[PDB]
RNA sequence: AAAAGGGAUCAAGACAAGUCAUCAUGGCCUAAAUAUUGUGGGCUAUAGACGUGCCACAUUUUCCUAAACAAAGAGAUGCAAAAAUGUGAAUUUUAGCUAAUCUCAAAAAAUAGGAUAAAAAUAUACAAGGAUUGUAGUCUGAAAUUCGACUGCAUGAAUAAG
């Protein structure tokens, strides 16, 4: 029922190239 | 409506002034002079009533306070003809024949 | 970066910014029938709304080459992006020389 | 997302919940378009101004707005010193 | 601090409430410059119903023009400051109307009609030419000069208890 | 205007039908045939062209009393997907005369331009070829226009 | 003065006939897009590409 | 008259004297007068006493006047408060809706602060 | 169109299309000074009434085959057909299929030809980098 | 002297009567209104220059008629095609003649 | 390139006659008007659609009530004033399906026209698509027939009659001198 | 018909006039950076002050009602009817046309009626005006916070014609 999981699964580290 | 016209000369009345000289005007001219001091005095004039009628209705009115005598155009026809009978004179003043017959 | 051909297939004026807007356009083709389906499940309020966040979250991850909206127009013979016009792909400055020359078919001074 | 009907904006984020009483570094992000959704109501972020990030700790009236408005990117103007 | 260029800061007696609105309403019937016309008749109580009588022109009696300018018959819009003696045209649909207006009467029968027509064709008029024929018949005339008070929401209004329908008290009363 | 919906407002804040009114119900009711004034006499309405909305429901009703009357079997309808009738204006106006008014004839033109030249407001030769001028230019006899053409204007 | 719901009687057999969709309440569905034709290989098609020389 | 003791001259619309009650406007004003059954051109000196007192007591109930500007002054402080964008623009009287500051911001200095005059 | 028997009406000139640009004369700042361009089309109409379906596609090839440079042409073609248009169409197959015999030659290709790939899928794209994109 | 102007009458048509007398001006100054019947069909333009174009119409159609009457039409003003147009707008000018302020430092 | 079209106006040109054939009008059974595009050797994606149109009473297998059904399915495809059902089709990549799909969907608009479930008579046809227009035509009043030359005659006499016996009786007004005798009597003060 | 009009065009030279940031080019410079790529920000800052524009400061204005009259241009990188829903922006759904055919699309002022006045200055009569701001929405687009265009409600600044 929770959509929040999305956000953090999504969250691949390193997505934007270095910081 | 006036029977003459003032057209200054610019810088012959000596320490900057003009010199005044009067000019007669044709009928276009002294009617549009005429009726446009009308306009001038029923702008200024103070609402009375409503509906289409007003300005038109105004016009007409100081249309019949001039055949009457009793309108502020009067005064400002007799004021430009002072001028004229003010400056009577300088159709042939000195300056005018002098512009440049004195190297 | 990832999306500038190795080998150079333009023809026209190029230039840094011509050669990065080319690479906008190649990749907007083979990505559009995939940005139009995101931008179906996001509008399509019948579906779960899971479903949705899905879409707009996968849509933000799409690269910015992708994107219809980063594409401009440019001059094929000044490449520039002011002042173009779609129907000759020139600035008004180049449309005019090339108008005045007769290089522009059926163009001519307007006089009225 | 102006319109109320297509959802916020939502922006992949590594907004993963503390262990109770765990030390957890604020979130770093450059995401200044991201809408602040009631699932992460008193985490610390920092926000990224251009040049700076600067640190943010969500509240119950945030929800709504987005993150880039509690980030200055210009600074006041004064006349003089 | 702002120190750009700003301009400085710097009559008769107003009318009576109801003056403005009274000015562009009265109506004037005469003119003491137009000529008196040289065989105007008058008006007899049957003349609006004869058929010789189309195409004349016919001066309205004193007594009906307080009348007919007690229920509001006339208009600003018409011209009728620009003759002396107020005269109205007895045309063809002025014997028609008038001559069932005198069976009806008569006989206790009600006629119903509407009058429609183009802009300025003369409706108005010709209620005013049955109006005239009622006050010299010894009828009671009840008008309503414009319909546009009773639905335009500029008069009181209050509900009647138990029942849809809604007075009119102002109105009524003038 | 009172073969439409009123601008008044009911405490619901709901527009009220012009026939709603307790005067206006009473000429409806006698206009129509309701109410019946026993000792007769006669109940005559007339439009107006200045400040007057459309009703397709009076205008329509008009249209189908001039055709009855004229003898033609087909008269006009409704249009089936319109929504801008009103049931209560037909019935008021079901069974009602009319007098379609039109320009004057050129014999009542004469008339009347010789009451205005009598009067000094028209310096004009009443004749036969002056009379037709302006039973052309009032729309072939319009009373109003006539007047706009001959007394409101700017010659005289 | 046709009642509403007999007229979406007539309304539907349309779209049966003519395959459209039937969306009688204006339910957001997203077909916009559907609708909208691809101009991607139009826009690709702009910068000649490097021929004979 | 008086109406929620504000005094209101004779010749004056209770269209507009309920239409000078900060949150009242043109909507509002429509129905309170055909709750009871006032034409919108109703003048003051014709309202009947027991209507008087009548709009005075739907008056109240409805927020008005303080009321609606402690709405309005929270939430401008509640943009102070959590230290927004808009908060600084209101606090340093700036436009606060995204406009060019290098001229024409009179009505900005004048107007935004953290107390709106309403 | 005399010669094949079609009655042609025409030239009917139709209104010329005049499309309008204004530029500056120079490639900078001086914008006080500009100029206008334009394109005008001038286009004629030949209506051809009463003309057999067949004999009006030659008139029309015999044109394209002729055609003179700077001119480009647009045809509407208007004919009358029985209901029942798919069956028609079905047994015209034969019909076609022996007209096409000696001109299969145009077309040659190695067997199976793998760089078509998808057939349907090839003629969408093909034409559409014929055409220039669209 | 039915006069008909795009099958409404001329009080029907024009709301103006300087441009009711401008129609029929041809018939007007030579007395003769009250002789013909006008039916017109205009298109494009505005009220007066719709009343203008008609009478240059029945000025013309009146001459097949009664072709001694070009004299008093000539002297009427009927005959003459008034060629003033909308000038057009030109660059760098506001309206066609009127330009943009100067601003001299 | 004048000589050249010369060349072909004048030897072959006339070879064209020889494969000619003769318009013949179209039977009862023909009742369909198909519309082909050629832009005659370019590419244009408006070469693709297929128009037709037919004429509800060319079907001469419905009745009343089957061809009233069918104006109603076709919906504003249907033209009042000429009554046509015009309809088009671009919705495939040739033109051979693009007239297919019409020659299927015609097939279906008259099957559906057939269908006794309902008749839509309750119904009326809808025209609210259509903007009819209003033309106007020279009265056959004024046409100047030998007849109504008698009429104007009688008119135009009548007429001089009646300022003749105004005339002779003293009696045609004159605004112009009514005035002027007014003013010239001493009757204004 | 005619006393016609407008547009384009308008030299050499000078102003070392403008542009080495369209393009092109001589010389001189950068070449792990004065080159190339992405995320976010900025070009939208604001004490004072200068330029062009819009609009308003009611009485020939504005507001309400009604059954008039245009031209030109745009739609294959698309103009969208009719119908239905919403106070509204707009939405749902596509008929037709890729066009003297179909659509945008409706002209407005005007003409003719009608309403409002102590229409701001005597505090119990604060006019017209729509800036500023609060709030709820809609459309385009990954994305509308810095920083978009429209809509509803509420708020109601200066402004007496300079
Ligand atoms: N029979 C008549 N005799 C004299 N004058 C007349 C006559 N009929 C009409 N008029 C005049 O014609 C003008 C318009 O007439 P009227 O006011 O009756 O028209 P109306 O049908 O009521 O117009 P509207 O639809 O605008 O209300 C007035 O000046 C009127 O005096
Ligand atoms: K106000
Ligand atoms: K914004
Ligand atoms: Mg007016
Ligand atoms: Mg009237
Ligand atoms: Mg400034
Ligand atoms: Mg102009
Ligand atoms: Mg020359
Ligand atoms: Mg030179
Ligand atoms: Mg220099
Ligand atoms: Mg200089
Ligand atoms: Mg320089
Ligand atoms: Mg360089
Ligand atoms: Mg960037
Ligand atoms: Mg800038
Ligand atoms: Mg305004
Ligand atoms: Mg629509
Ligand atoms: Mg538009
Ligand atoms: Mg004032
Ligand atoms: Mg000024």
């Amino acid at each position: 029922d929770s959509l929040t999981d999305l956000i953090s699964g999504y969250a691949t580290e390193n997505m934007n190239p270095g910081l | 409506a006036p029977l003459i016209k003032m057209r200054g000369y610019k810088g012959l009345a000596g320490g900057g002034r003009s010199l005044e000289v009067p000019q007669p005007i044709p009928a276009r001219q002294r009617r549009s002079t005429a009726f446009k001091w009308i306009l001038d005095v029923v702008n200024k004039k103070p609402s009375k009533g409503s509906g289409r009628t007003m300005f038109a209705h105004r016009v007409a009115e100081e249309i019949v306070a001039v055949v009457e005598g009793r309108s502020s155009v009067w005064d400002k026809r007799m004021l430009i003809h002072k001028l004229g009978t003010a400056n009577r004179a300088n159709l042939n003043s000195p300056a005018l024949q002098l512009k440049g017959k004195r190297f | 970066s990832m999306f500038r051909a190795k080998k150079l297939d333009l023809g026209c004026f190029t230039n840094v910014r011509v050669l990065r807007d080319h690479s906008k356009r190649k990749a907007f083709l083979e990505a559009e029938p995939e940005r139009q389906a995101l931008r179906y499940v996001i509008r399509n309020t019948t579906l779960p709304a899971r479903t949705r966040a899905v879409a707009q979250l996968q849509l933000t991850q799409m690269h910015a080459y992708t994107r219809p909206t980063q594409i401009r127009n440019r001059c094929i013979l000044g490449g520039k992006s002011r002042g173009i016009l779609r129907d000759f792909k020139m600035t008004r400055y180049n449309f005019r020389m090339n108008a005045l020359m007769g290089n522009i078919p059926g163009v001519k001074k307007a006089s009225w | 997302k102006r319109s109320v009907w297509k959802g916020p904006h939502i922006v992949p984020l590594p907004i993963q919940r503390p262990e109770p009483g765990k030390k957890i570094a604020p979130i770093r992000t450059q995401a200044r378009s991201a809408t602040i959704l009631p699932n992460f109501v008193g985490l610390k972020f920092q926000v990224h101004n251009g040049k700076d990030y600067i640190d943010l700790t969500v509240t119950e009236e945030m929800v709504g707005h987005k993150l880039g408005e509690f980030s200055a990117t210009r600074k006041p103007f004064i006349w003089g010193k | 601090q702002k120190l750009r260029f700003k301009k400085t800061k710097k009559s008769g007696k107003p009318p009576l409430p109801g003056e403005r609105k009274a000015y562009r309403k009265k109506i004037v019937l005469s003119n003491n410059n137009a000529l008196p016309v040289p065989g105007l008749e008058t008006l007899r109580p049957n003349d609006l119903a004869k058929q010789d009588n189309v195409g004349s022109v016919k001066a309205l009696p004193e007594d009906v023009v307080d009348a007919l300018r007690a229920m509001e018959a006339f208009k600003p819009t018409q011209c009728w400051g620009i003759f002396r003696q107020p005269s109205v045209l007895i045309r063809q649909e002025t014997v028609d109307l008038t001559k069932k207006m005198k069976a009806a009467g008569a006989d206790g029968k009600t006629i119903r009609m509407v009058i429609e027509g183009n802009r300025v064709t003369g409706k108005s008029l010709l209620l005013l030419q049955a109006m005239t024929h009622a006050f010299m018949n010894d009828w009671v005339v009840l008008h309503i000069p414009e319909a546009q008070e009773l639905t335009t929401a500029v008069t009181e209004y209050a509900p009647i208890e138990n029942s849809p329908l809604w007075t009119q008290p102002t109105y009524t009363l003038k | 205007h009172i073969m439409k919906v009123s601008d008044y407002r009911n405490p619901a804040f709901e527009l009220i039908h012009s026939h709603d009114l307790a005067l206006v119900k009473l000429f409806t009711d006698c206009l129509s045939g309701a109410t019946v004034m026993p000792n007769g006499g006669a109940v005559l309405g007339a439009t107006t062209r200045g400040n007057s909305p459309r009703s397709a429901s009076m205008e329509l009703a008009i249209a189908q009393r001039e055709a009855e009357k004229a003898g033609e079997k087909e008269v006009p309808q409704r249009d089936p997907y319109s929504k801008k009738y009103d049931d209560r204006v037909e019935a008021v106006m079901k069974s009602v005369e009319i007098l379609r008014l039109k320009g004057v004839s050129k014999t009542e033109a004469r008339g009347l331009l010789e009451y205005w030249a009598a009067s000094g407001m028209l310096k004009k030769r009443v004749d036969e070829s002056m009379v037709s001028e302006k039973w052309t230019l009032s729309g072939n006899g319009v009373v109003g226009e006539m007047e706009r053409a001959s007394l409101l204007t700017m010659k005289a | 003065s046709v009642p509403r719901a007999r007229l979406l009687q007539l309304v539907k057999a349309r779209c049966e006939l003519f395959s459209t969709t039937f969306n009688p309440e204006g339910i957001r569905t997203g077909n916009k897009i559907l609708r909208q034709r691809l101009k991607g290989p139009a826009l690709a098609t702009y910068y000649p590409r490097k021929n004979v020389g | 008259v008086f109406i929620l003791g504000v005094n209101f001259n004779e010749h004056k619309l209770v269209q507009k004297a309920l239409e000078s009650f900060y949150g009242l406007g043109q909507q509002a004003s429509a129905r309170i007068l055909a709750k009871y059954s006032i034409h919108p051109r109703a003048k003051m000196g014709t309202l009947p006493p027991k209507i008087v007192t009548a709009l005075t007591a739907e008056l109240s109930t409805m927020t008005i006047e303080n009321d609606a500007r402690r709405l309005v002054l929270d939430n401008i402080k509640r943009l102070r408060d959590m230290g927004t964008y808009r908060g600084r623009r209101h606090a340093m009287g700036l436009p606060v809706r995204g406009q060019q500051t290098r001229n024409q911001i009179a009505n900005a200095r004048k107007l935004n602060k953290i107390e709106r005059h309403g | 169109a005399y010669y094949l028997g079609l009655p042609a009406f025409g030239p009917v000139p139709l209104p010329r299309m005049i499309e309008r640009w204004t530029v500056p004369k120079s490639h900078f700042i001086f914008k006080k000074s500009q100029e206008n361009f334009e394109r005008v089309t001038l286009r004629r109409l030949i209506q051809i009434k009463d003309g057999h379906p067949e004999t009006v596609q030659l008139w029309l090839a015999f044109l394209q085959k002729h055609a003179y440079y700077g001119i480009g042409m647009k045809a509407n073609v208007w004919e009358f057909s029985k209901l029942g248009v798919s069956k028609a169409m079905d047994e015209s197959k034969s019909e076609v299929e022996k007209l096409l015999e000696t001109r299969w030659e145009h077309l040659s290709h190695v067997s199976d030809m793998k760089g078509v790939g998808n057939f349907e899928d090839f003629l969408a794209k093909e034409r559409l980098r014929i055409s220039g994109g669209r | 002297g039915e006069v008909l102007v795009n099958g409404k009458t001329l009080a029907e048509y024009f709301g103006r009567v300087h441009d009711r007398e401008s129609a029929v001006w041809a018939l007007r100054a030579t007395n003769r209104i009250d002789k013909y019947n006008v039916w017109v069909k205009v298109e494009g333009g505005g009220t007066t220059g719709q009343a203008e174009a008609i009478t240059l119409a029945i000025a013309k159609a009146l001459l097949a008629h009664e072709p001694a009457l070009k004299p008093a039409l000539r002297r009427a003003g009927c005959v003459t095609r008034d060629p003033r147009k909308v000038e057009r707008k030109k660059h760098g000018h506001v309206k066609a003649r009127k330009m943009p302020t100067w601003v001299k430092r | 390139e004048f000589r050249e079209y010369a060349r072909i106006a004048v030897w072959e040109m006339p070879l064209l006659s020889k494969y000619a054939k003769p318009f013949v009008p179209p039977t009862s059974e023909e009742v369909l008007r198909f519309r082909y595009t050629t832009y005659m050797g370019e590419f244009h994606p408006a070469d693709r659609k297929v128009v037709v149109e037919f004429c509800p009473k060319d079907l001469r297998d419905l009745s009343e009530v089957q061809q009233r059904k069918l104006m109603k399915l076709a919906g504003p495809r249907y033209n009042p004033e000429k009554d046509i059902i015009k309809m088009s089709c671009e919705k495939f990549e040739h033109q051979a399906q693009n007239k297919r799909y019409l020659g299927d969907l015609i097939e279906k608009m008259i099957a559906a026209a057939k269908d006794p479930k309902d008749t839509f008579e309750d119904i009326p046809l809808d025209t609210r698509h259509h903007t009819f227009t209003k033309k106007i035509s020279f009265p056959k009043e004024w046409l100047l027939t030998e007849e109504r030359k008698k009429e104007l005659e009688a008119a135009r006499q009548q007429a001089l009659l009646k300022d003749a016996e105004k005339v002779v009786q003293g009696a045609l007004v004159d605004g112009a001198d009514v005035v002027k005798q007014y003013l010239e009597s001493g009757a204004a003060e």
